[PDB]
């Protein structure tokens, strides 16, 4: 209809001057156009993203916030399209070779509260979320159409740019210009993206006792692929959708995520840079380590050198030696060795906790079991592997099995695991240090 | 007049306008009436409190509904989809006179009925039941996850429930249902769970049911209405408990309250009560995080009632479990890996110590597991985490309980010219997991063996089925739960160097006699002691007495460790 | 620049009429939102990220349902500055966080720093520091409500006839931020309009107070002020001034009078107990 076109126009242009007049600063100093600048210095680099915030938008114009909050894929694409109308007057001209406009990705962020998976009403479907969690499941990457073309079997008529929705849902062919199913996709005429899934876990202090952890699902899409693995806690922002004769199943498309923990800022290198000159940096260091526990100075001073670690080196013939290190803890009980596992896991970049009574040889190192689809036989990563490159933990270490503990010889001198099972056979990689403890 | 029941079915007398608008009325009527026996309204406070905490869900009793309004509860079991919804309609429209802004919270009530008389047991419901309400009992097997349906949407979730183990009849198998979960009933419940399930049982044609048996044979489902387990406090609860606390005796009207039959054995009343309520968890400047519960054990000779008071204390309490020696595994106390029935890939499962979380967990003949069985529980004990590495698997799980303990001297009678760890044949890491030893022993003075003997046999004449004043146990569970709810004892200071000076002596005469070795858990655990004696009195700061009771208890339970020639020497050296 | 929820708790005024220290009055403030119709999703939720449609007629729900509870002044007469897109501040905003920047209670060297910073976020060319200072002003409310419940609670209020007397000892929460006179004096002005609004007791309801507090247990000092009586159409004129030089001269006191304030003073330690004697006796 002529007045939803003329509604769409109107909304696009107001997005379109949010993005070129917004300023920040002061009279005092001086001002700045913050989004007009990224759109020139991403579009220079090959970029083609950008990551608005809610609360400038919202400062800027209260309606388009509003609407951004209740109807986010109506309004959304404008968005997107009016940021591409701006980086080309922004940029143009180009050089020879660069005279075509790329499509801009437009990322959303903001600083408000918020809220765990049980507080899902179903009142909020297709409204705007914002949602933590960790991730405990990820897929491979894959190719999704965008537009496509289609030809007729029979008599070779033609359909083209045909439109794709975003997110988990598909489409169906037309059947006129004949058989019943008349058409065909052109596989070189698909302009594909990638495309990704994910699954989430709620907050282990938000659930409740007496009830399960509820879990959800996620749609991930071109440049927010391969930006998490699980095990990570993380902060997503998306909208939330559907995918006995009434059940849906029902997930959340994201537009923008946030690891809660990068390139480290010049300011950042400047602080570490005075870190390493000033001169009794090993006393400081040592006093950071653990800093509740009372006593243990030369204790302390050894999981710094844990943490930091030697070098690796690869010889002249070809041969490696392992850089990295491993400690153990023998003795009385009560003497806070278990407190000490406990923080050293928390302050390395990578690092896992397990104990000892409680895991198996198959567990530690790898596992190869059936795919629960299809028929064939798969690979796993233990402990061991997941912790690659960190700081494994072992916790009541003297309560291993004998033929458990022979499991790890491999692993914490040659840094790799050999496997062959099933017919298949393969090496991997794990490069960790080993902390351990244990009684008389 | 409604009762006029005359050439309609009642389904079809309630769809008539007439009967449909009595009902109407009569119920409305009865929510703005109905009085308590002290003349107080009872549906003011609960719809009050219902609006306060936006819960958007009203709770009804059977029973006085019948007594004020039979005619109502006479119509209800026959025709549940009918009367159900005309409440819920007369019952949103109270809501609003009461408080006209409520329409901005929700749109709709829901009405739940309770104590329903009609009870049937789960295998013995027949085709005379179809379409009507009923109650039945079990133990929930499988549960799926939370899903949106159809109507709008709303939450649904499916559920698999069967017999309770142990009500089958010996070497036999169980029967088992099917219900499903509705809008707020959602996450109501979880595997391994025993309920109490009120709904209208229903039917529906199976193609499959058809095809296997040969015969047109139909398939059945229960609607939950109402589901509750096998606070909610009124104004009178909390004005009783409150009224209580005022009393400087109230730590003997407590303590003497605990396993009342049990004559004698004061010492084992005081340590119950404290592990009953509990010290509070703590984690300063957030890298340190420290447990809160109270861990007993109890030790010596046969026929002195140690098996008694655990069975007591499974009973007072709620979320108990309990188990006994060579009837463990280490892989059933803490959690185990399966192949799963339908999914078909590997997953991980609660075990006891995983499934009591923030309960108490009893343990029996604690002396005689297989030792490689008791080693498990190291890590529950004190980190409070069960940590699993297995099958592909690599996760954690919560273990926030109290581990309550019972054992045998060797050789099956205690020797006082011996130490506790020469007695009890337990190594230091276990030992040193519990904050509260006891030692009970027989004894032969006539006087208490014609008392306890008279008591005894009181005891027999009293139960045939035909110090101060304890209370009565209903009361003292409603104590209970409201102390650890609404009361949070905090530490804001004291005395460091007196509790410094008796704790280096304490450790120093330790090491000469090696009864039990003392470490710095022993100072850990007065404070947990102290908060939980502040926790009894309501108090919401720690005091000067309640340190010196923590004191008391912990040099008491010492001095019983040494040797009988010893325990002079060391009373009067600990003198306090 | 907080959620509203957190705004009812450590608002001075409110706190008191709630007895918000108290598990039943967290239950009152329930009832009052709930007369008011706010989801308490919309209450925990930060004001900027509040829904725009209670937003717009906020202060005439909360007036009209305060003028009900009894609570009769909710509304004062003020000031506000706006510039740029998104920068807005109340003209108690700007004190508030100022304030807390000059008193900051950390031995970030010398106390001169401290002011040169409260002084230069005075500019609109140092802003950054303005949104600094509100961060600092946060905590020192949390506190201050705090300690106010531990000195109810434990009960250290305690009447020697003619005044109220009050100390704090150290080790217990916060005791480091109430050293200076200026948040001292601040903290016992509310303290006492705690326990006013608090007892029944009419006696108890008209007194003026005197408040002691650690000031070096090194030098073996105490700081020690005086409140007029809390009446809402009093005056403001105080008498504490030569009551204590009296009381100090007359029992040979070790003081020292330093602050400009002459309602403010040092003492010796041991010298507090015949200082006190000589006050009470001379009050009479
Ligand atoms: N130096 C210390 N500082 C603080 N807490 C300590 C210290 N030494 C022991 N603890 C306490 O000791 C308790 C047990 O800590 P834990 O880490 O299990 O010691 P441990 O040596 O591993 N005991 P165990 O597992 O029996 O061998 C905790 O409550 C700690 O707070
Ligand atoms: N003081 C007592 N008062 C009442 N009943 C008692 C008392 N002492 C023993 N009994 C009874 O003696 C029986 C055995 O109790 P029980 O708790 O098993 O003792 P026990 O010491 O744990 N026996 P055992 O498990 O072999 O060590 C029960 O019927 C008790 O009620
Ligand atoms: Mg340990
Ligand atoms: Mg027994
Ligand atoms: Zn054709």
């Amino acid at each position: 209809a002529d007045e939803g076109q003329a509604r769409k126009s109107q909304l696009q242009r107001r997005f379109k001057e949010f993005l070129r007049q917004y300023r920040v600063g002061t009279d005092r100093t001086g001002f700045t156009f913050k989004y007009r600048d990224e759109l020139k210095r991403h579009y220079n680099l090959g970029e083609y993203w950008i990551e608005v915030e809610m609360e400038d938008l919202a400062s800027f114009d209260e309606d388009l916030a509003d609407y951004l909050y209740k109807q986010p894929a109506e309004h959304l694409q404008l968005l997107e399209e009016a940021a591409k109308e701006v980086a080309d007057e922004v940029t143009r001209p180009r050089p020879s070779g660069e005279e075509v406009l790329q499509d801009i990705q437009v990322m959303l962020k903001s600083d408000a509260s918020p809220s765990s998976i049980r507080s899902l009403k179903s009142d909020m479907m297709s409204h705007l979320v914002k949602i933590p969690g960790i991730i405990i499941a990820a897929s491979a990457v894959r190719a999704k159409a965008t537009r496509i073309s289609i030809q007729c079997r029979s008599c070779r008529n033609t359909l083209t740019n045909i439109a794709m929705r975003p997110g988990l849902e598909g489409y169906a062919l037309p059947r006129k210009c004949c058989p019943l199913d008349p058409y065909f996709i052109m596989p070189d005429k698909c302009k594909c993206v990638d495309f990704q899934t994910l699954k989430l876990q709620e907050l282990p202090d938000a659930v409740p006792h007496g009830e399960m952890p509820r879990h959800m699902q996620l749609y991930c899409d071109r440049y927010l692929c391969d930006k998490v693995v699980p095990g990570n806690r993380v902060t997503i922002m998306g909208i939330y959708s559907i995918k006995g004769v009434g059940i849906r199943s029902s997930y959340i498309r994201v537009l923008g995520i946030q690891v809660d923990t990068g390139a480290v800022s010049p300011q950042e290198e400047e602080e570490f840079r005075r870190l390493a000159a000033l001169p009794n940096v090993y006393e400081v260091i040592s006093k950071s380590i653990a800093p509740s526990i009372f006593g243990g100075t030369d204790m302390k001073k050894a999981i710094a050198c844990l943490l930091f670690g030697g070098s690796r080196k690869r010889l002249p013939d070809g041969l490696t030696r392992r850089g990295d290190i491993n400690l153990l803890m023998l003795g009385d009980p009560g003497t806070a060795k278990s407190q000490l596992l406990k923080f050293v896991e928390k302050c390395s970049p990578i690092g896992v906790y397990t104990s000892g009574k409680g895991s198996s040889a198959a567990g530690l190192t790898a596992s190869v079991m059936r795919d629960p689809s299809s028929r064939n036989f798969i690979m796993e990563g233990g402990a061991m592997v997941l912790a690659d490159g960190g700081v494994v933990c072992i916790d009541e270490f003297d309560k291993m099995r004998e033929d458990d503990r022979v499991a790890i010889h491999e692993a914490m001198e040659q840094q790799t695991i050999s496997i062959a099972k099933a017919g298949i056979t393969t090496t991997l990689n794990s490069r960790c240090s080993v902390l351990a403890a244990a009684n008389s | 007049n409604l009762e006029d029941l005359k050439g309609h079915s009642v389904r079809e007398w309630v769809s008539m306008a007439g009967p449909r608008l009595e009902i109407h009325h009569r119920f409305k009527n009865f929510l703005r009436t109905h009085v308590d026996s002290h003349g107080h309204n009872v549906f003011k406070e609960r719809i009050s409190d219902m609006c306060k905490e936006n819960r958007e869900s009203l709770v009804v009793n059977y029973e006085d509904l019948a007594a004020r309004e039979h005619v109502l509860a006479y119509f209800l079991p026959e025709a549940p989809a009918e009367l159900l919804q005309i409440f819920d309609e007369a019952a949103l429209e109270v809501v609003l006179a009461m408080y006209p802004k409520y329409d901005r919270i929700t749109n709709h009530i829901h009405v739940r009925i309770s104590h329903l008389p009609l009870v049937e047991e789960l295998r013995s419901l027949r085709q005379l039941h179809l379409n009507q309400l009923i109650r039945t009992s079990g133990v929930v097997t499988s549960c799926t996850g939370v899903l949106p349906q159809l109507s709008i949407y709303q939450n649904y979730q499916r559920i698999r429930i069967q017999e309770s183990p142990g009500k089958v009849a010996a070497g036999r198998l169980p029967r088992s249902k099917d219900a499903i979960l509705l809008a707020d009933l959602v996450d109501s419940c979880k595997p391994g769970d025993e309920i109490e399930l009120t709904g209208i049982y229903h039917n529906n044609y199976d193609g499959s049911l058809n095809t296997a048996n040969g015969f047109p044979v139909f398939a059945t489902v229960i609607l939950a209405n109402h589901v509750a387990k096998k606070g909610e406090l009124t104004d009178e609860d909390v004005k009783m408990i409150t009224s209580l606390s005022k009393d400087q005796q109230i730590g003997e009207k407590i303590f003497a309250s605990i396993a009342p039959s049990i004559y004698g054995h004061e010492d084992i009343k005081r340590g119950l009560a404290l592990a009953l309520f509990g010290g509070e968890p703590k984690n300063p400047g957030g890298k340190h995080k420290v447990r809160g519960d109270i861990n007993v054990l109890l030790c010596g000779d046969p026929g002195t009632a140690k098996s008694q008071f655990l069975k007591y204390i499974e009973k007072v309490s709620s979320r108990a479990i309990f188990t006994t020696g060579q009837g463990a595994s280490a892989v059933g106390l803490t959690a185990y890996v399966q192949r799963h029935p339908v999914s078909r890939e590997w997953t991980l499962e609660a075990g006891a110590l995983v499934l009591a979380d923030r309960g108490v967990c009893l343990i029996d003949e604690f002396d005689k597991m297989n030792d490689q069985d008791r080693t498990s529980i190291h890590e529950a004990m004190e980190q409070q985490s069960i940590s699993i590495s297995k099958a592909g698997i690599v996760t954690s799980l919560q273990a926030r309980c109290t581990v309550i303990a019972a054992a045998n001297p060797i050789g099956g009678r205690y020797d006082p010219s011996l130490t506790f760890s020469e007695n009890v044949d337990l190594t230091e890491p276990i030992i040193s997991r519990f904050d509260i030893l006891c030692v009970v022993r027989d004894t032969v003075d006539p006087v208490q063996d014609e008392m306890l003997a008279r008591f005894v046999v009181g005891s027999h004449v009293r139960h045939h089925p035909s110090g101060v004043e304890p209370l009565p146990q209903e009361v003292l569970k409603k104590y209970i739960i409201y102390a650890k709810e609404r009361v949070h004892p905090k530490l804001n200071q004291m005395d460091q160097d007196k509790v410094a000076k008796m704790y280096s002596d304490l450790r120093k005469e330790s090491m000469a006699t090696g009864s039990i070795p003392i470490t710095v858990r022993h100072i850990e655990s007065m404070i947990r002691m102290a908060e939980a004696h502040a926790r009894i009195h309501l108090r919401d700061y720690v005091i000067e007495d309640d340190v010196n009771m923590a004191i008391r208890v912990m040099l008491e339970s010492f001095i019983d460790t040494q040797k009988f020639s010893v325990m002079r020497s060391m009373r009067k050296t600990f003198a306090r | 620049h907080w959620s509203l929820h957190d705004s009812l708790c450590n608002t001075s005024y409110t706190a008191a009429r709630f007895k918000l220290w108290s598990v039943h009055g967290q239950k009152r403030l329930q009832e009052f939102l709930a007369d008011m119709g706010l989801p308490l999703k919309q209450v925990k939720q930060k004001f900027q990220a509040m829904d725009i449609s209670l937003k717009e007629n906020l202060r005439e729900m909360i007036e009209e349902s305060a003028n009900k509870f009894g609570m009769k002044d909710m509304r004062v007469q003020t000031f506000s500055i706006h510039f740029g897109f998104k920068h807005k501040f109340l003209a108690s905003d700007v004190v508030f966080a100022t304030m807390s920047l000059m008193e900051s209670p950390e031995k970030d060297g010398s106390g001169t720093d401290h002011f040169i910073q409260a002084l230069d976020s005075l500019s609109r060319s140092n802003l950054d520091k303005l949104y600094h200072g509100l961060e600092l002003a946060k905590k020192q409310l949390r506190a201050t409500q705090q300690t106010i419940a531990s000195c109810l609670c434990t009960n250290l209020v305690i009447s020697q006839g003619p005044f109220l007397y009050c100390s704090l000892m150290e080790g217990t929460p916060d005791v480091m931020l109430f050293s200076r006179p200026a948040s001292l004096s601040l903290l016992s002005k509310h303290l006492l309009k705690s326990f006013v609004c608090s007892t029944k007791n009419r006696r108890c309801k008209l007194l003026p107070l005197v408040m002691a507090a650690p000031l070096s247990m090194e030098h073996g000092t105490v700081t020690v002020v005086g409140i007029p009586p809390e009446t809402d159409s009093s005056d403001r004129k105080n008498f504490f001034g030569r009551a204590f030089e009296k009381a100090a001269e007359s029992t040979s006191s070790r003081m020292l009078h330093n602050h400009f304030d002459l309602s403010v003073i040092e003492l010796k330690a041991e010298d507090r107990s015949k200082f006190l004697d000589a006050l009470i006796s001379l009050l009479s």
